[PDB]
């Protein structure tokens, strides 16, 4: 309780859930025309022969096995409901990050225990042992390494974040070009 | 001819360009309105250039911040450099003049790292700009929803003060209307599937329309390609598929 | 009281960041734990003052059981003098809110307020805070054999803005540091070059902005001309293409963009 | 404070980069999931194919 707040985040993660199921359900009534104009229904079945088109697939191909399509896609979302309830370091970027932001906070924190010169750490200790004259100079050594301590925070904060931006600008356009739509790119989702 | 690239992009997301041809005019019509609703919401709106003015106002911010702190003490007698000199011998002098370097040092060296980062985010925004104005005005880009929202048809750009402003020109479909559909038709134990577009009916009869803008074609052997047979597809729905050759071998 | 259990010998607990944070009475030799006066930031929540004056005050992250016995005896760093508290003060996870009417409808965010919590300037104005509605609810008419098919079309013009360079700045450091002081600059020689490399970070910003423009708008080798007749089935260009009567040859919209940002 | 009202805004320019920092980030969200004007639901049934 050093002033080290932590805001709360503007859109509670269930409104954020709730952002996720609209698009969710978006992209299996409609497919990628909610991203256009006005969400436009169309049986799923279609939407995938519709995207098997998109692949240089013809369409016949979906219809004529589509039992099977939808076994592998059954059997693939299975697959990933283990490989999470399984894997621990499978959210690993996730987890980085916030042990990332923590472990700054944690750095930030500890620098407080540090005489940078100064006859103590405790700031009320001097106050209570010198007077100002002689005090000044041992507070004054507090305040530029706690100053300096704190820049060197804000700085790598900036770093950080500017690559977290970097990260959401890829994830709006993958959500964009990837669930918005199908995109011909290869790799890319 | 403009005409004739306007049924190029056309032709680009999906939807034939006789469709553009024949609304020549109303295509022409809705861009002149657009562009002039454009003119207005740039004249009134003020905020509709926050993204720029708020880079200049950043860097301005930054400049006064580091003017002023030309009038902070940091611990030295006085923020006036000669005050000191014409009132101290250098052996003392020299203390406080350090004490002012060392400040102004970590105020400007602050500067410099904010002006870094500042300088990283706006070389990303630029390199999006070059990537914007690269798949996006030489060229029609089918990446959703990154040039504008709809389906991509051009893009013009505008110089504006320290950025660029792109004129997304994009088709939006506008009236729907709900028809029963059916992935394919039995016509003779075949199973016809669309060579391009979705069956439809109106409740009586099925057609076969494009993707993206209803123009219901009678079914013909044209329209359709054959594969299998009727007992394989779910949801295949009978009907009659119109070959053209039969009037002419019958007449 | 705390549960700190003490060993006999131990007087001043301690925490991460070397602040005593339980102690052991020197006359009952009794813990006590030490927690920091309740503290918050108080955050102003105004429409622009240029339409009302009345404004709303968020205490954050503080549980207002506090906020009035603070301020209804004068607990408070800030010290207002013309201070009021309503019958509307609110919580919310950010806080505290007071001086907002909690409002049961939904609309779009305004003022962003955290936690799900938007505030507003709206209807007797007043200040609201509600609950920010993600956006009109619509269920899609879903069947497994019903497809929505457009009849007509809309081209829209949407307009897009980035930000392409920004003002090369340059400082000069000596002169900034040690203005007109051959003495400040002899002791400022004692850095070594400290003060170099800044002037090369900038003089690189500054070089980069000038890659940044050419890179956006230099993609074309030659620099085409419209033709002088305008018959571009029937669609409208002049707006956007130069115009021959004013000074530099920058469209209408190209003028009004110039006239925005000053 | 006394002390460090000497070093001028060294001490509000770095509130002002965080608060950047935190606007951002709720920018960032924005952007990454609220590309969808309306709230959709699925409907009742589930069947899709
Ligand atoms: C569905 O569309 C078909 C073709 O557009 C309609 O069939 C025609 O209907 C008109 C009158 O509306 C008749 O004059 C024609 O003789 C019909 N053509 C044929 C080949 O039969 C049909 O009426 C439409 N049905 C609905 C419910 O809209
Ligand atoms: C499409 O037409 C075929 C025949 O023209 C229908 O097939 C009939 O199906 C019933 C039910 O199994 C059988 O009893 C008949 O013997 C079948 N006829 C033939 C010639 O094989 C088929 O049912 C029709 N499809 C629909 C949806 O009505
Ligand atoms: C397609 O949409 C356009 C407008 O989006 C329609 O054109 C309008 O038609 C009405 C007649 O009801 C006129 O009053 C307007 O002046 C027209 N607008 C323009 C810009 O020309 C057009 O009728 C629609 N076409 C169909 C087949 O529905
Ligand atoms: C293209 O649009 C411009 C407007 O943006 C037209 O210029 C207008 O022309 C009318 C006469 O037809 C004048 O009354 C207006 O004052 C003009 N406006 C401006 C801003 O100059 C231009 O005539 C149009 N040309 C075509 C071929 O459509
Ligand atoms: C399609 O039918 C559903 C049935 O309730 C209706 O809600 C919807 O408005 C219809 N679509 C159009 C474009 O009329
Ligand atoms: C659609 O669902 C209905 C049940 O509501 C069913 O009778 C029909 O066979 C289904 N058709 C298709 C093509 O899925
Ligand atoms: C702001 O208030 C002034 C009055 O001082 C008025 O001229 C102006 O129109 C107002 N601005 C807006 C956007 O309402
Ligand atoms: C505030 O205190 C009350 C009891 O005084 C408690 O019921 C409530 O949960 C507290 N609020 C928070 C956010 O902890
Ligand atoms: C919202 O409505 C409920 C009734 O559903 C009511 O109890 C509550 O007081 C209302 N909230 C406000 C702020 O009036």
């Amino acid at each position: 309780f050093n002033g080290l707040t932590v805001l709360p985040p503007l859109l509670t993660d269930e409104m954020i859930a709730q952002y996720t199921s609209a698009l969710l359900a978006g992209t299996i009534t409609s497919g990628w025309t909610f991203g256009a104009g006005a969400a436009l229904q169309i049986p799923f079945a279609m939407q995938m022969a519709y995207r098997f088109n998109g692949i240089g697939v013809t369409q016949n191909v979906l219809y004529e096995n589509q039992k099977l399509i939808a076994n592998q896609f059954n059997s693939a979302i299975g697959k990933i409901q283990d490989s999470l309830s399984s894997t621990a370091s499978a959210l690993g970027k996730l987890q980085d990050v916030v042990n990332q932001n923590a472990q700054a906070l944690n750095t930030l924190v500890k620098q407080l225990s540090s005489n940078f010169g100064a006859i103590s750490s405790v700031l009320n200790d001097i106050l209570s042992r010198l007077d100002p004259p002689e005090a000044e100079v041992q507070i004054d050594r507090l305040i530029t390494g706690r100053l300096q301590s704190l820049q060197t925070y804000v700085t790598q904060q900036l770093i950080r974040a500017a690559e977290i931006r970097a990260s959401a600008n890829l994830a709006a356009t993958k959500m964009s070009e990837c669930v918005l739509g199908q995109s011909k790119r290869v790799d890319f989702c | 001819p403009f005409a004739m690239q306007m049924a190029y992009r056309f032709n680009g997301i999906g939807v034939t360009q006789n469709v553009l041809y024949e609304n020549q005019k109303l295509i022409a019509n809705q861009f002149n309105s657009a562009i002039g609703k454009i003119q207005d919401s740039l004249s009134s709106t003020a905020s509709a250039l926050g993204k720029l003015q708020d880079v200049v106002n950043q860097n301005a911010q930054a400049l006064n911040t580091l003017v002023k702190q030309l009038s902070s003490n940091f611990g030295a007698i006085s923020s006036v450099l000669n005050d000191i000199l014409s009132r101290l011998d250098p052996p003392e002098a020299e203390v406080q003049i350090d004490r002012l370097i060392t400040g102004r040092l970590q105020s400007l060296q602050t500067y410099v790292t904010q002006q870094l980062i500042r300088a990283a985010e706006i070389r990303a925004s630029a390199n999006l700009a070059a990537t914007k104005m690269s798949e996006c005005v030489l060229g029609q880009s089918k990446r959703v929803d990154f040039c504008g929202k709809g389906y991509h048809l051009m893009s013009f750009p505008q110089s504006a003060p320290h950025g660029v402003v792109f004129l997304h020109v994009t088709y939006v479909p506008a009236q729907e209307k709900n028809f029963t559909t059916a992935p394919a038709i039995c016509h003779d134990g075949k199973a016809h599937f669309p060579r391009e577009g979705v069956f439809v009916s109106n409740g009586t009869h099925w057609f076969v329309t494009q993707r993206n803008f209803y123009e219901p074609q009678i079914i013909t052997t044209d329209n359709t390609f054959v594969s299998g047979n009727c007992d394989v597809v779910i949801g295949i729905v009978n009907n009659t598929v119109y070959d053209p050759l039969q009037p002419e071998l019958d007449s | 009281e705390s549960n700190k259990k003490f060993l006999p010998f131990q007087q001043f607990g301690r925490d991460i960041a070397d602040t005593t944070d339980a102690v052991r009475d020197p006359q009952t030799l009794e813990i006590l734990d030490i927690t920091p006066c309740s503290f918050g930031g108080v955050s102003v929540i105004t429409p622009g003052t240029n339409t009302s004056n009345q404004v709303a005050v968020l205490y954050q992250d503080v549980n207002c059981t506090e906020v009035p016995v603070a301020i209804h005896a004068d607990q408070l760093t800030p010290t207002w003098r013309v201070y009021s508290t309503g019958s509307n003060v609110f919580q919310t996870r950010a806080g505290c809110l007071i001086g907002a009417e909690h409002v049961n409808n939904s609309y779009e965010c305004d003022i962003p307020i955290g936690a799900g919590i938007c505030a507003s300037y709206q209807t007797s104005q007043s200040i609201i805070a509600y609950t920010m509605s993600l956006g009109a609810e619509n269920s899609v008419a879903y069947s497994n054999n019903s497809i929505a098919i457009p009849t007509n079309f809309t081209i829209s013009v949407t307009t897009e803005i980035l930000p392409v360079s920004m003002t090369k700045t340059s400082v000069d450091c000596t002169m900034y540091i040690c203005g007109d002081s051959t003495e400040c600059s002899n002791l400022l020689l004692q850095y070594g070059s400290f003060c170099t490399q800044l002037n090369r970070a900038l003089t690189g910003i500054a070089v980069e902005q000038d890659k940044n423009t050419q890179e956006v708008f230099a993609q074309v080798k030659q620099i085409y001309k419209t033709p002088p007749i305008k018959d571009f089935g029937g669609f409208n260009f002049s707006q956007i293409l130069p115009d021959p009567s004013k000074p530099s040859k920058r469209s209408f919209i190209e003028d009004l963009l110039f006239n925005k940002v000053t």
